[PDB]
């Protein structure tokens, strides 16, 4: 009863600013986006993220959202008046008896707001009394009378997808902006028991829905939730992607479109890809937005240097390591060991070893391709060592026991094209050469447009940053 | 010649604009006068890169 | 997808698996990978020989091929192993001289197959080729002769002084 | 809606007139940079 | 020629010694150098800019 | 008084890398114990080396004196501190304190650092830490405890301690793969004659030259091993790295080879080396490499084997893994046996550096620059 | 922050990277041996 005054605090100074505040300013606002309490509103979301939300226990039980989801009323401006019985409620969890009015009494709580009178016109504070209550429901899925309840509270922000849909004015910049966070939470408890079938064309119609009339927001977000969904489950629908591909917003959410970025570079890793798909890794992989997050970007960053591996031109890896990831990763750190040496009865021992974190990561793409990893890391060594190499020296260097095969080695490095390495045709025996004298002056300016025009994209860039 | 020499003085202005917590008066603005120079410089390179191809044949 | 197991299952996956290795795809290969996985490795020997086999292909052996036809019906997957076979040759016909120096009648012996038709005739006789004297060469230069790298540069350097005008 | 939601937008982009709002304060610190 | 005394190549393979060097480029020392030191403050800017900012 | 407590450590390290006599271990730990009330090394040589195969109470005799001492000290903190000390009784407190278990050591630090006052009251302490640390292989004291020695020793110092922090932070440079600053605050060569901290000033050399040898190009080698023959009047005394040091200036490459094993082992068997020695060696052999070839391009490994030794072979695999380490831009061949002298920085690289930055930077700005507005 | 599916989960130290790229070259007297092999 002295704690439960910090949720009584922090949850009057969130609909504050998101009821009166955010309403205020749908109002008459939003230039562009002038509610900068929604962005203040995610921020709390975060912090609700962070602590614990309102009430899971608080040393009681069900105490807020039995009380502040009544009598908002928008009317005469005596309504501060109603914020007064909001502050002043606060006598029951302090000093009378708490009692249990959460996640089975809220089925008329949330149609109080609608029943009381005819509060406002905005949608905004329908998601606000849709979402600031059922929230705090989501994160605690023991799958045991809560996620039945989860189901239902998202059902009903399925309904805030019709109140979304036939609401009447662009509060998609706020209703968006909580509705990526909560279609997530959405997939989540759906998928915390089975795959979704007919939330697949919830999900469609959903990014239908937000095509032009507004498109701020929605399309990206939504576009995460489809392809994690075609992701988690078997591979069809890339080929959606490959044709319709309209994938480019003001990337708004700045790790959003990082992250998009990053299960992209999945996609285009299982595709198939090294050049394109390991570019976009770096760029999500630069595009981590901080180490603000404990040990987040580790285990996902295990799973994005999985091309980088299938390199074969990288080192050890260990200054991502966190110390609490190395006991997971002591199968990873012998796998990149494994990279850097040629045996090949630890490339099979290692997978004799691991083969359980490997099914963990459960991309067979790598190992397919890992033992002609390990030939091409060795030709590429050995071709860029010696200019006239014998194909014999370097094959009965990795056993390779007879000159033919390491003919069709030689041939299809040479379609693959690597090093310039022809055969001194009479039974082998490799006639060769490097390449330096190769260009060194006009084909660096060929670059430089390149170079000065991305710096002139960027001079532009901050100049309509600078608009700002 | 000298753009290598100049440079590296208004160049020292970052340095001067180590100013953190509170410490900066007027900027000392006069990280210009220079680039403009610099523009007109090239520019005249890429003219005459031009003129060379242009004119002969 | 609760159906009753599927008999043919195992070798309708390498019919579509060996048909697409005979068309030379790039990545329905990998979502063959995904689409069923976990009976790759252990069993199905239907489409554990076809992806082992894509192992050695892209290893480095075209006699992995005939080791395989040691054994390869596997109810009539021999239409798709006569592609496989074109698959090896138009493959030669690319990769008989990417960037080699010579060979001679005994290295399409060991390359090519089926030791003189008039295939290879046809191939000397079809891609514009030089029948050298028992002796064979891409051309007489082999890479069509590989000097003016500044006036297209110049009018890069028009439009890049034009994108850098206008902007400040 | 059938007709009504372009020029509202249209509108929506006078951030542009505020852009040009953006370019009076700089030529009026120009100008009277010259006045000096 | 490992002290500045000798700047060339000399040979065994070929047994003939050939003498070379013209080091001075102030283009690319000078100016290089010199963007070298603009990174450093631009660096040194970045913590000015995530100050103000927050 | 860290030279003999020096000579101590060193006997850790002996009971640490080399396992192959441990009762040699138990053989010096109990010689440090039988007098001086050494017991720290008998508790040590107890964990590692033999379990101590007579001294249980041979030196818990000796553990009960340091327990009478350490009790007598703690009563004359109590004894004197009745009397008026500016800080002098938690000084000695904590001199005496820095012999027996680390009851010392926490009645020494615990009592000296709460009243540290003036620079001698630090001065002793961070040499004292520096030794407490140096006892085993660490880095947190001998270090940690220069941070507090900058908040608190030197503000001026003297012309003699100060040069003898610095050679602290040197000594640990050359411990360290620091392979420069060390040599750099051991380029006194006069402030380090011999002191407490010095357990020998032929160990000194030995420090500095193998740090020297890597530190020092060939114009600094000469500055410090031959021009500053200062050290040369003592380090006469150990010739064999001196006369590599010759060597490698006339880039004699047998006798490379020869010293090069001869110091291998050497590391191999001396302290604070022991997880790390691996690349010194190998990269002498790369480096000095590097000015061979230099020499001129059409030469032979083969040409060289010969100061190579037998290095044909040896070499092969040695420059393939070392180019394949990604070194020394250079030709060489097996059926052509090239070599090179190639890689001027003013080509590209000196111009490639320009966009490795200013696109490193540039899009680091650019994000930076980015969440400003998103 | 790690708003996404991922919340499920110098003495040698400087010189240990180099110590796995040093940990295929004969770790640490065959390179003495050979001198006399010849």
């Amino acid at each position: 009863p002295p704690p439960p005054p910090a949720p009584q605090d922090v949850e009057m100074k969130e609909e504050a600013a998101t009821g009166g505040g955010s309403t205020g300013e749908a109002d008459g606002k939003t230039a562009a986006a002038a509610a900068e309490h929604s962005q203040r509103e995610l921020d709390t979301v975060t912090l609700e993220d962070i602590k614990e939300h309102v009430k899971q226990l608080e040393k009681a039980v069900s105490g807020k959202e039995p009380r502040f989801v009544l009598r908002a009323l928008r009317m005469l401006p005596s309504t501060s008046r109603r914020l007064n019985h909001y502050v002043l409620y606060k006598a029951v969890q302090g000093f009378f008896t708490s009692n249990n009015a959460t996640r089975d009494f809220l089925l008329p709580f949330l149609e109080e707001p609608m029943d009381t009178e005819a509060d406002l016109q905005f949608r905004p504070r329908t998601g606000k009394a849709a979402s600031t209550p059922l929230l705090p429901e989501v994160e605690a899925y023991l799958q045991l009378l809560v996620v039945i309840f989860m189901m239902n509270s998202k059902r009903y922000k399925e309904a805030q997808k019709i109140s979304d849909d036939l609401m009447q004015t662009q509060n998609r910049r706020a209703l968006d902006l909580v509705a990526a966070k909560c279609y997530y939470y959405h997939a989540r408890v759906y998928e915390f028991l089975d795959k979704l079938d007919v939330v697949r064309s919830f999900l469609h119609a959903r990014l239908r829905t937000a095509t032009l009339r507004h498109d701020a927001d929605g399309q990206a977000t939504l576009l995460n939730l489809l392809l994690r969904n075609y992701l988690h489950y078997s591979l069809y629908d890339q080929a959606e992607k490959l044709v319709s591909k309209s994938v480019f917003p003001e990337q708004a959410n700045n790790n959003e479109w990082a992250r998009y970025l990053y299960y992209t570079g999945r996609i285009k890793a299982i595709q198939l890809e090294y050049s394109e798909a390991r570019r976009t890794m770096t760029n999500a992989l630069r595009k981590a937005p901080q180490h603000t997050a404990v040990g987040f970007k580790q285990t996902v960053h295990k799973l994005l240097i999985v091309v980088e591996l299938l390199l074969g031109e990288i080192p050890d890896r260990l200054q991502f390591r966190q110390p609490s990831l190395k006991r997971s990763l002591m199968p990873y750190f012998l796998l990149t060991q494994a990279v850097r040496t040629g045996n090949l009865a630890k490339f099979n021992q290692v997978l004799d070893q691991f083969g359980e974190k490997f099914q963990a990561d459960g991309t067979y793409t790598l190992i397919i391709r890992l033992r002609h990893n390990v030939i091409k890391t060795g030709v590429r060594m050995i071709s860029l060592s010696y200019s006239r190499i014998s194909l014999a020296d370097i094959a009965q260097k990795l056993q390779l026991d007879s000159p033919e095969d390491a003919e069709f080695i030689v041939a299809k490095a040479i379609r693959d094209g690597v090093i310039e390495a022809s055969i001194n045709h009479e039974k082998g025996y490799v006639q060769s050469k490097e390449m330096i004298d190769i260009y060194s002056t006009r084909e660096p300016q060929l670059a430089f447009h390149q170079r000065i025009s991305f710096c002139l994209d960027i001079h532009n860039m901050s100049v309509k940053a600078m608009r700002f | 010649n000298y753009n290598k020499a100049v440079e590296e003085e208004d160049k020292m202005t970052p340095e001067q604009l180590a100013i953190k917590n509170v410490g900066k008066q007027d900027p000392k603005r006069h990280l210009e006068e220079h680039v403009d120079v610099l523009m007109t410089s090239n520019i005249v390179q890429c003219l005459a890169a031009m003129l060379d191809t242009v004119v002969f044949k | 997808e609760q159906l009753p197991e599927s008999a043919y299952m195992h070798q309708l996956l390498g019919l579509n698996l060996l048909f697409l290795l005979s068309q030379n795809r790039v990545a329905e290969f990998h979502t063959e990978l995904e689409r069923l996985p976990a009976k790759d490795i252990q069993t199905n020997v239907y489409i554990k020989h076809p992806v082992s086999l894509e192992q050695y292909l892209m290893e480095g052996s075209y006699n992995k091929v005939f080791l395989a036809k040691g054994n390869i019906p596997a109810e009539s997957y021999t239409f798709f192993i006569d592609i496989l076979l074109d698959t090896i040759r138009d493959e030669i016909a690319g990769c008989i001289e990417k960037a080699y120096e010579k060979i001679l009648f005994t290295e399409a012996t060991r390359i090519l197959f089926f030791n003189t038709p008039k295939k290879m005739t046809d191939y000397a006789k079809k891609r514009g080729w030089v029948l050298g004297p028992n002796n064979y060469y891409s051309f007489a230069s082999q890479q069509q002769k590989p000097t003016i790298p500044s006036t297209e540069l110049a009018k890069q350097v028009i439009e890049y002084a034009r994108q850098l005008e206008m902007i400040v | 809606y059938l007709s009504k939601i372009e020029e509202l937008q249209l509108i929506v982009n006078d951030k542009s007139q505020n852009l040009r709002r953006l370019q009076a304060q700089r030529n009026e610190l120009n100008a009277k940079v010259r006045l000096l | 020629i490992l002290d500045k005394k000798f700047h060339g190549i000399l040979d065994q393979g070929e047994g003939v010694l050939i003498i070379f060097d013209e080091p001075p480029v102030d283009k690319t020392y000078e100016a290089a150098l010199e963007t070298i030191q603009n990174m450093s403050k631009v660096v040194d800017s970045l913590y000015n800019k995530a100050k103000k900012l927050t | 008084p860290k030279n003999p407590d020096l000579r101590i450590a060193q006997l850790r390290f002996l009971l640490s890398l080399p396992e192959h006599r441990g009762d040699a271990a138990v053989r010096d730990e109990l010689m440090a114990a039988v007098r001086d009330n050494n017991m720290a090394p008998y508790y040590e040589a107890l964990c590692k080396s033999l379990d101590w195969q007579i001294d249980v109470d041979l030196l818990n005799k000796m553990k009960k004196a340091n327990e009478d001492e350490l009790k007598r000290l703690d009563e004359e903190l109590e004894d004197a501190e009745k009397n008026l000390g500016e800080s002098e009784i938690r000084d000695a407190m904590m001199a005496k304190a820095e012999i027996g278990d680390k009851e010392g050591a926490l009645t020494a630090f615990r009592k000296t650092y709460d009243k540290t006052v003036a620079l001698g009251h630090r001065l002793d302490i961070v040499f004292y830490l520096l030794r407490i640390g140096l006892f085993y292989m660490d880095n947190d004291l001998i270090t940690r405890n220069t941070e507090k020695a900058k908040s608190l020793i030197e503000e001026g110092g003297d012309w003699d301690r100060r040069n003898r922090l610095k050679v602290y932070q040197g000594l640990y440079c050359v411990a360290i793969r620091d392979f420069k600053q060390a040599a750099e605050l051991f380029l006194d060569t006069v402030s380090t004659f011999t002191s407490y901290e010095l357990m020998d000033y032929k160990t000194f050399v030995t420090y500095t030259v193998y740090v020297s040898m890597i530190a020092l190009e060939r114009p600094d080698l000469r500055e410090k091993v031959i021009k500053g023959a200062e050290i040369l009047e003592v380090l006469h005394s150990l010739p064999a790295v001196r006369q590599y040091l010759f060597s490698l200036y006339e880039c004699r490459y047998s006798v490379f080879f020869q010293s090069l094993a001869v110091v291998e082992q050497e590391m191999k068997k001396d302290w604070l080396f022991a997880p790390h020695y691996r690349y010194y060696v190998r990269e002498m052999r790369i480096h000095a490499y590097s000015q061979l070839l230099e020499s001129y391009r059409s030469l032979t490994l083969g040409y060289m084997a010969e100061a190579f030794g037998v290095g044909v072979e040896f070499i092969d695999q040695e420059l393939s893994r070392f180019i394949a380490a990604g070194r020394l831009h250079c030709k060489i061949d097996k059926v052509n046996e090239i070599v090179e002298t190639n890689r001027p920085d003013s080509k590209n690289w000196q111009y490639q550096e320009t966009i490795k930055k200013g696109d490193l930077l540039l899009n680091r700005v650019q994000k930076l620059s980015r969440v400003i507005n998103m | 922050m790690s708003e996404k599916k991922q919340p499920v989960d110098e003495d040698n130290w400087d010189d240990d990277n180099v110590e796995d790229d040093f940990s295929n070259q004969l770790r640490a007297e065959k390179h003495g041996y050979k001198m006399e092999t010849s």
